[PDB]
């Protein structure tokens, strides 16, 4: 909630509720129920379980952004589900406004609406250009609208994932 | 001509969208500055000064004459020139009259109130944008009235000083 | 564009009515400043200065260098530049003549008198808007007369100082 | 709109008559300032300064910091910048020549002389409007001659100081 | 910069409240002084200081190089220099001449009476801010009037031997 | 701010009337000094001080560490430094040379005569503002004229041993 | 110019880091002082200095003109001058009057508490930046209020004999 209300135009679905920067509880005198058992990184990552931590200042935090997405695709993150949930909600009010409307110009108005809202998305950085120009190109969002008859028009949109830098490893060395 | 000349569109569109995502902006002319319980004189304000909050700095030196500065307390002082225009009944003169008679302090509040955002019977205000000046000294300053240029009416101005910046 | 864009009418009408309920305003050009018993020279005034009443302030400090200000008595001093235009018989010169001969003090009063509010044979005045300067020192100041620019006549000015702000 | 709006004519008529009963006014460009017996150089004056007569003031204080001012003698000093334009024969240069050779003092008089009031063969003057400066020191001041702007001729100026204000 | 830089506000804020609630601050200018029987003329004083009060310390040395401080007699006597103003005929001159003729002793009363708390018709004092002085030894000093003292009047300085201070 | 801040006016107002009614203020500049038989030339004095008048105090100590102050001799004698101006031929030089040749004593009269009360043809004094000085011991001091003293003339300083003061 | 002018940066850069990492700089303004039992009123202090601490040196001379320096007794005693402020009724006046009546000894505590590290509800000190002072000998000094002291209040100065310094 804090991450989403810190921004007013597009919100903070791009950020995660993880780390002491956002996620802090530190209720009081935190101690484990059972000291014998220990967590296992492979166990929690396979079981989609979120492990806890304590921050640099010493407050109890949750250092995880993992959903119940059992499949190991990009949907296992938290910003991805939030981002298309938000954009789908945007489609919700846009369908709300264009519903029952006489044809002819509604498609075009929706086109400009989609482009401008994706533009503010990329300006917010919630959407980024593809990392591979050869196949995915270097264009963030692709839109297409088609019509078939009195009914059966379709709108399709494609976007690009954005990094969050979950796993980071450091290596030491002696200059000798 | 020069080789490093290529340009495109998507950068300027991205920056345009970024800078337009801010929203509208508050105009200098739209705000509200009022006294404590004297709104009928408060409405006579014409132009004012933003309150300021700042901190003293200590300027120490390190060796071979290098320098370094350090934070201090707040500079809580503040001065504002206030502008008003006076009517026949002299609301301004009776106000200056009675508080210079009282020989006491005055309390002020200053918050920008856009009409578009305003709702309800009267403009609604939030504590984020509310700024209140209490324990203030209001005095008069010598403002020349241009009798030659008749096209301009009286131009009363006063000066208000606050001892401390009241901020939530 | 920006979402926070909705607006309406009733706010601006309410504020318009509030600010129009004040009435008319006193123009800078309309007032009356006269001596004691010398109205025939008084009518020669062109442009003047509003009298001022203020209080000295004591600037004490509290610990770690914070500050605090306190009221004092009135700064009763006051200076006004007065502007006049001179005629052949030299009403201004004979006035400066005779009071510099007298080597005494002068008494002034200064009240804004709108024509619209004025009634009776002559403009009526009220003690709320009457301001009188007594025990004053009137002297002359070096004002250059532009002989090159013939289109401008003589531009006599004097300076008046009052020791105390006379206020009811 | 505002209720206090009624107005009429007789006030403005009466005030117009009062301010028109003064007469016409003396223009800055019409006057006469001449030396003692050197009118042929005197006619070369272009623009001057009105002489001033003023009194020193003593600024004493009464208790709890109040103040009060008192009359003193005359500030008899006085300074005037004089403007002239020079001819081929150099009347100005020969004048500055011979009185700086004399190393003595100079006498001046200064009275406004309207042409309309003037009668007789030459403009008549009255002791009310006659002002004479005696025992004066006349010196020169560095005035740049704009050689670039040819449209302007030489612009000589001099500086005159009187020790005392001669007044009847 | 430094990691140990961040602080809190409510501490200094309540601090500020305590400071601003200690009590109003008294100007050094406010003062009243009265003689014994010449309070009618004592108002003319303008500059003075409270009589110094202190007691002396005996600084003793003991074994092991120890320093020690001990009470002594009250330093009740000393000198006070004050600044005043005379009149047209020299009230203070006649007063001191009569004093030196009579060869007598005088008693004075000093007090601080803020105008805010003044009540009645004349200034009313309180026991807290009043000191009575006994065995006062009044004399004056030569006062030098300069050449350029055009705006400066005579400032009579008086030297006063005081013996012992009483507080009421 | 402070609850004890409000005050009244009529107190200080009647105060102000009393101060402004005590009497006119006398400038330090006004002064006249005359020798015995050379008052024709005594006008040239410009800077001096009234002769110091005082009597000494014996500071005694008694039992119980008590301090006490007692009368002594009049401190009627001392030194007075004055500033004057010479003439073309050295009036003061010849006067002091003749004085030192004659080896005599001189008497002087000092007075304060405001021009407002002056009547007759020459300045008239009053017994209140006049002091006669006897057994005056007149001498001068070396006067240093500098290099850059382009605008400065000789300022002769004189030291005068005075013995005993008489008041008329 | 000079061949030996070029230098490197990383030296002074790491130097700068060390300087900026030594620790935050403490303002001289921050200070707290408390009496024994009158800490409620001790806040009014504004200007003071830490008690001087030093020990004396015996400068001896030996054969072949050799100079030598040796330890002596601690210079634990001396004088401290401080500046404070009084109140409406004279808290400090009554306090010193009661102190001189009682003829007792007082103990004071001085500390430096930066607001950044302050925690709790009231200021909390640390043993590093606090000094306790014993056998303090408190007295005040006469304070002179001038004529032009319109914006200046009374600044009470106190002279304090200190005997021996303890550090906690």
């Amino acid at each position: 909630a804090r991450g989403v209300k810190k921004n007013s135009d597009v919100g903070g679905w791009h950020y995660s509720p993880a780390g002491e920067e956002r996620a802090v509880i530190a209720r009081a005198s935190i101690q484990p129920l059972y000291p014998e058992d220990t967590p296992d990184e492979e166990a929690m990552v396979k079981g989609r379980l979120n492990k806890v931590s304590v921050g640099t200042s010493g407050q109890m935090i949750i250092d995880d952004a993992l959903t119940c997405c059992t499949q190991d695709n990009y949907l296992h993150f938290q910003h991805v589900p939030s981002l298309m949930n938000a954009i789908s909600r945007f489609f919700v009010q846009l369908a709300r406004q264009m519903k029952h409307s006489p044809d002819g110009i509604t498609a075009a108005g929706l086109t400009k609406g989609m482009t401008k809202l994706l533009d503010r998305f990329v300006a917010s950085g919630a959407l980024v250009a593809p990392r591979d120009p050869d196949a995915d190109g270097t264009e963030p969002y692709v839109l297409k609208v088609t019509q078939a008859e009195f009914d059966k028009w379709e709108v399709v949109w494609a976007c690009c994932p954005t990094g969050v830098a979950r796993r980071i490893q450091g290596v030491p060395l002696l200059i000798k | 001509g020069h080789n490093n000349t290529k340009g495109n569109r998507k950068f300027i569109k991205g920056r345009y969208t970024a800078n337009a995502a801010k929203g509208e902006r508050l105009v200098s002319s739209e705000f509200l500055l009022t006294f404590a319980g004297h709104e009928d004189i408060s409405v006579l304000v014409r132009t004012s000064q933003i309150p300021e909050m700042t901190r003293e700095d200590v300027e120490d030196y390190g060796p071979n004459g290098v320098k370094f500065n350090q934070h201090g307390p707040i500079r809580n002082s503040g001065e504002i020139q206030v502008q008003c225009v006076e009517t026949i009944e002299g609301d301004i003169l009776q106000f200056i009259k009675d508080r210079i008679a009282a020989k006491d302090y005055v309390d002020i509040t200053m918050a920008a109130t856009p009409e578009s955002k305003s709702s309800g019977v009267n403009a609604v205000t939030k504590a984020a944008t509310t700024i209140e000046m209490l324990d203030c000294k209001i005095y008069s300053d010598a403002i020349d009235f241009s009798t030659e240029d008749v096209t301009a009416a009286v131009r009363p101005s006063l000066r208000i000083v606050y001892n401390w910046i009241e901020w939530d």
